[PDB]
RNA sequence: GUAUGUCAAAAGGGAAACAGCCCAGAACAAGAGUUAAGGUUCCAAAAUUAUUAUUAAGUGAAAUAAAGAAAGUUUUUAUA
RNA sequence: CAGGCUAAUUUGCGCAAGAGUGUACAAAAUGAGUGCGCGGUUUGGCACCUCGAUGUCGGCUUGACUAAUCCUCAUGGAUGCAGAAACUAUGUAGGGUACGACUGUUCGUCGAUUAAAAAGUUACAUGAGCUGGGUUAAAUACGUCGUGAGACAGUAUGGUU
RNA sequence: GUGCUGAAAGCAUAUAGGCACGAAAUUUACCUUAAGAUAUUUCUUAAAUAUACGUAAGAAAAUAUUACGUUAAUAGGCUUA
């Protein structure tokens, strides 16, 4: 029981993560060679990763009942990477229980009214548990079409270097070497 | 029929893998029983029949590991998983030609 | 135009082509013939 | 391709300027393929185009030749564009020096054609409008795209001229779309010696 | 979703961050996209608020008899303009009539205080195509705002019919009268199909209910007469509502706008009848602060009894 | 009718939901215990695990629609 | 009775092949006897649900949906597309498809208009919305059958919705 | 359904690639209802405002909606046309 005794303030805090839908991802890409052929994370492979963060499942204290999820700011959703002809052949449906009122729309036609952010919210929404926390978690996914967003100051940092920045890894290893100078 | 017995016509790579290991585990049971008798200079009519008219997993074709003969099918072949107790039964040889 | 399921060349000038294939549909196989316009055929419905 | 290997004989006066690989940022796409801007200047004008980067041009300024080649012939995408990029450059070279022409013949009683100016519909200052009387209750008038010269040596004969073949042959197709040749009397608009086999009766 | 294909929360405001100057495709939805697909149909000028006074016929000098509805304008003024930068669209707020100060609330008393306009009876916005349609604040619009022969659209609330049945509300045929019919003469009959159709009454089913008292637009009504003295604008045909009800009269959306000369001449008449429409407004806006700052401090009673 | 099993009188895991099918026979608790069928990107416990080919049709991915057509594509065997 | 399973069969269709018709010429039209199928609208087969209760043929009222299209819109082929009209076929279901005589009738026949006066599913949609002419109770008669009481996908008049 | 350029495949080809024509269907437009961001150099320190009551109504099954209440033409009466 001692493992849990302590200050759990920072274990439950909301971290503001960031990812660009255009930056190549060696881990979430199916093409891994050559270096120039690596593609960004596909729609479903990016949503599968985000849904894991919104559920807080990346934390060692995850519990499905506690809403220990985090925020995820997705940028460049206009350049959402998709394979095949999904952009023009995939269809989204709707019905309000009135016979004949079946609304259909393609991915590209849906990206003209509400942009690529709406296509990613539907992918993440289906990957989340269908319960009373689905709308709270999906609201923590802030997707934008370009590189601009109001959370450029919220993104988690480490020594002034935003995570995902060019030199963010060096700033982390420098802070841990200073923490070892103690009993 | 209106009663749904949802059984796919083919097996998955996970079922085929376990099938390979079951065909491989029965080969070790006959090889152990045969080598144990050979050391004593003995033989069993059932063990001599198996080694004579039954192949090993390393000698069977893929179509004999995941399929069986069925005269009611278009091409006289039927998924082995469509056999009763197919997981605890021996089935490796089909009629010649089919 | 005669829409068939088994399109065949009826002369030496008939040509097999796949038209109307774009990012939204797969298209159909046509039998275009400049000599005789009665050799026009299609494979598939919309 | 057997056409891409054929060198492109650059006649006197023509000047080919091969740019360098570039990539225009497209927010809708994650990775644009590099292209090369090729400028073909000469006496009649200047044409341009952007070819893929996998196509390599060996511009031989000494013997006035330019051979095309791709990085991999096993790829269907590179084999196709190899011959297509060659066909377009051929039309550019032979279009900026000599020019492309198209002749339209108007068959049918009462069919005429004259070149006039309609300032009320001028898409640009000094646009020529080909007036066509093809039996319709209303007058048919079409403005020549910027860069084409239209003339009518005779009432039943139009002569289009331009450095871009795609623009010349496309405008002639818009005129012919008003009266397609019929098989019973040959009435219509024939483009570049087009013919139609008439019927018996 | 709640409304449409949008799964976005209702309290987030990401619009300003999805800009087109950044290289993105122009969205198909939104105010800008909505204003672009309505530019051909949006009128150029504003409208006026009139009161339906009755119905008559217009007699021509050669033997023409034309039915028409008489609409009267009662001190119609321009109260405020809506700009695309502050409100997201172009429009003009127009007034009608007057109202006692005691009945007007303090929120609206200060709304008219900062404009120099007496309290009005009603207000309504009339969309315009561009900023050229915005008019000075406080100028009165007379029947000459339109010209004889001009086509307009008259909007108004229809006559209330109360709880209506199936015949008067949906034109149902009813049932038999004497051939054995039993207690079902004006009833609706069946309300749907059996189990195979949902085991439920489908949404949108036409049933009895309240009828009328809704807005109704009559389009393409020519202007037969225009009288500045009487203040009337005679339009052809009928108009929704009762006598003494306010209506909205504006140029037709399905017709080409009036000639460019007329649109300018009318704008030039507002500057003659009201040479100083901004000076009176700036003076009114300046007084609002002086009184507004007095209400804050609490010394308003001193300014009232200043002289 | 016959042969074998289950259900009936059998819960539990898998087959989306499931009397009869694939596993397995519930006396009660504990365990990142060991396994069967079955599975391992997310809903949802576990591989976005390695190797070689094929498909570009979202074909297909846990209920194979037929004969048949065709410069779709790949391999192999001939052959110029 | 309706639903379910099935699909022999149908008053529902398609694809393949091509004897033959088309003055000529297989595939403009036409398509013997067949083969491979879809579909679930007919007559059946089974008897799985309901007999401590699922009201039934037509009509009226009010719908919703399918598309294998009668009209309207775009359009390919047509020795057999001169024009016009029409035939055939590909798109396409937004709207419309009315009136009257006969019959309980669905259906069908017929009169006269019309751009046209096409169909089907929904418990052969809808009787705790209506009607009750038919079918199917007690009464009575005719014919037929039975020795008789009586019976009859035989016919009549009447009959608590 | 009909085209232009044009190769893979020296040709051909409206096949790849680059452009385009085109229907009572669709979408937009137009009309109504809903939605309620937002706007006003708007109001409020215990209020602004709203309701109740009374006279009513462009409203009306109840409810609600929309005006008025003496510094007042809301309803009735009265006078005139
Ligand atoms: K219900
Ligand atoms: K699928
Ligand atoms: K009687
Ligand atoms: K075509
Ligand atoms: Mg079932
Ligand atoms: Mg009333
Ligand atoms: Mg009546
Ligand atoms: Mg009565
Ligand atoms: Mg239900
Ligand atoms: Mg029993
Ligand atoms: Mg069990
Ligand atoms: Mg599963
Ligand atoms: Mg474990
Ligand atoms: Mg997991
Ligand atoms: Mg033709
Ligand atoms: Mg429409
Ligand atoms: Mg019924
Ligand atoms: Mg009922
Ligand atoms: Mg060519
Ligand atoms: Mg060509
Ligand atoms: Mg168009
Ligand atoms: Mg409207
Ligand atoms: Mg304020
Ligand atoms: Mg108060
Ligand atoms: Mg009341
Ligand atoms: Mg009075
Ligand atoms: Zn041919």
């Amino acid at each position: 029981m001692s493992q849990t005794v302590g200050a759990t303030r920072l274990a439950y805090s909301r971290v503001w993560h960031h990812i660009s839908a255009v930056t190549p991802h060696p881990t979430l890409s199916t093409i891994k060679a050559p270096s120039e052929a690596i593609t960004p994370p596909s729609l479903g492979r990016l949503a599968s990763r985000i849904a894991t963060i919104l559920m807080g499942k990346h934390k060692p204290i995850w519990d499905p009942s506690t809403d220990c999820g985090d925020y995820v700011v997705v940028t460049n959703c206009a350049g959402l990477y998709t394979t095949g002809h999904k952009k023009w052949r995939k269809t989204y449906y709707r019905h309000n229980t009135r016979p004949g009122s079946l609304q259909a729309i393609t991915m590209d036609a849906l990206m003209e009214k509400h942009g690529g952010a709406e296509v990613l919210r539907k992918a993440v929404s289906g990957m989340l548990p269908k319960n009373r926390l689905r709308d709270k978690r999906l609201a923590r996914l802030k997707a934008f079409e370009g590189d601009a967003h109001p959370y450029k100051e919220n993104l988690v940092r480490f020594g002034g270097k935003v995570v995902g920045a060019p030199g963010w890894e060096e700033a982390v290893k420098a802070i841990r070497e200073a923490d070892m100078e103690r009993l | 029929g209106g009663l749904l017995w949802k059984i796919p016509w083919r097996m998955s790579k996970f079922q085929k893998l376990r099938q390979r290991r079951r065909l491989r585990a029965v080969d070790n049971v006959v090889a152990t029983i045969e080598n144990a008798l050979a050391k004593k200079g003995e033989t069993v009519k059932a063990v001599e029949r198996w080694r004579a008219e039954m192949p090993t997993e390393a000698e069977m074709l893929p179509k004999d590991k995941y399929t069986i003969f069925d005269r009611k099918e278009k091409r006289y072949r039927k998924g082995i998983h469509k056999l009763p107790k197919w997981t605890r039964v021996s089935q490796r040889v089909n009629p010649p030609g089919y | 135009m005669k829409v068939h399921s088994a399109i065949k060349k009826r002369c030496e000038h008939c040509k097999v082509v796949r038209r109307k294939a774009n990012k939204r549909q797969n298209g159909y196989l046509y039998i275009i013939c400049p000599a005789n316009p009665r050799h026009k055929q299609r494979q598939g419905y919309r | 391709s057997k056409l891409g290997r054929t060198p492109l004989s650059i006649p006197p006066g023509v000047e080919i300027t091969i740019g360098e690989p570039f990539v225009k940022r497209d927010m809708t796409q994650w990775k644009q393929q590099p292209k090369r801007k090729i400028t073909v200047q000469g006496p009649l004008g200047q044409l341009e185009m952007d070819i893929p980067d996998f196509i390599k041009i060996d511009h031989d300024a000494e013997a006035r030749r330019a051979t095309l080649s791709v990085a991999n012939r096993d790829e269907k995408e590179q084999r196709e564009m190899w011959g297509t990029t060659w066909a377009y450059l051929n039309r550019f070279i032979m279009g900026v020096s000599e020019g492309h022409t198209a002749v339209l013949r108007l068959v049918g009683i009462g069919y005429r054609a004259t070149i006039d100016t309609r300032p009320e519909k001028e898409e640009y200052p000094g646009q020529q409008f080909v007036c066509l009387k093809l039996g319709f209750s209303h007058p048919v008038e079409m403005g020549v795209p910027k860069g084409m010269k239209a003339s009518t040596p005779q009432p039943t004969r139009i002569l289009l001229e331009g450095i871009n073949r795609e623009q010349v042959m496309t405008f002639a197709a818009d005129i012919r779309r008003w009266r397609v040749p019929e098989p019973y009397k040959g009435k219509g608009i024939f483009v570049n010696g087009e013919t139609i086999k008439l019927k018996q009766k | 979703v709640k409304y449409g294909w949008s799964t976005l929360p209702k309290r987030s405001r990401p619009t300003r961050f999805n800009q087109v100057t950044q290289g993105l495709p122009a969205p198909t939805s939104g105010p800008a996209a909505a204003l672009k697909r309505r530019e051909k149909t949006t009128p150029l000028r504003t409208g006026v608020l009139a009161v339906k006074k009755g119905m008559t016929v217009f007699m021509g000098r050669t033997g023409a008899r034309i039915p028409c509805t008489v609409l009267q304008l009662d001190r119609v003024q321009v109260v405020a303009n809506k700009t695309r930068a502050k409100n997201g669209y172009w429009a003009v707020q127009v007034g009608l009539g007057e109202r006692r100060a005691e009945n007007v609330g303090a929120p609206q008393l200060g709304y008219y205080e900062a404009k120099g306009i007496p309290p009005k009876q009603t207000l309504a916005e009339f969309k315009v195509r561009n900023q050229d349609g915005l008019l000075p604040v406080g100028v009165q619009l007379f029947p000459d705002w339109f010209h004889v022969g001009q086509v307009v659209d008259v909007r108004g609330i229809t006559r209330g019919m109360g709880f209506a049945g199936g015949m008067k509300r949906h034109g149902f045929a009813g049932q038999e009268a004497s051939h054995g019919n039993s207690l079902n003469h004006r009833t609706i009959g069946s309300v749907g199909g059996s189990q195979g159709s949902g085991s439920r009454v489908l949404p949108g089913k036409k049933m009895p209910g309240r009828m009328g008292a809704q807005q109704h637009t009559v389009q393409n009504l020519p202007i037969l007469m225009v009288d500045n003295e009487l203040g009337i604008v005679v339009v052809k045909g009928a108009v929704a509502g009762h006598k003494g009800a306010v209506v909205k009269v504006q140029d037709a959306v399905k017709k080409a706008p009036p000639p460019e000369e007329f649109v300018e001449a009318t704008k030039q008449l507002l500057n003659e009848r009201f040479p100083d429409a901004e000076e009176k407004l700036q003076a009114a806006r300046k007084l609002h602060l002086e009184l507004k700052e007095a209400r804050r401090q609490g010394l308003i009673d001193s300014l009232i009894k200043n002289g």
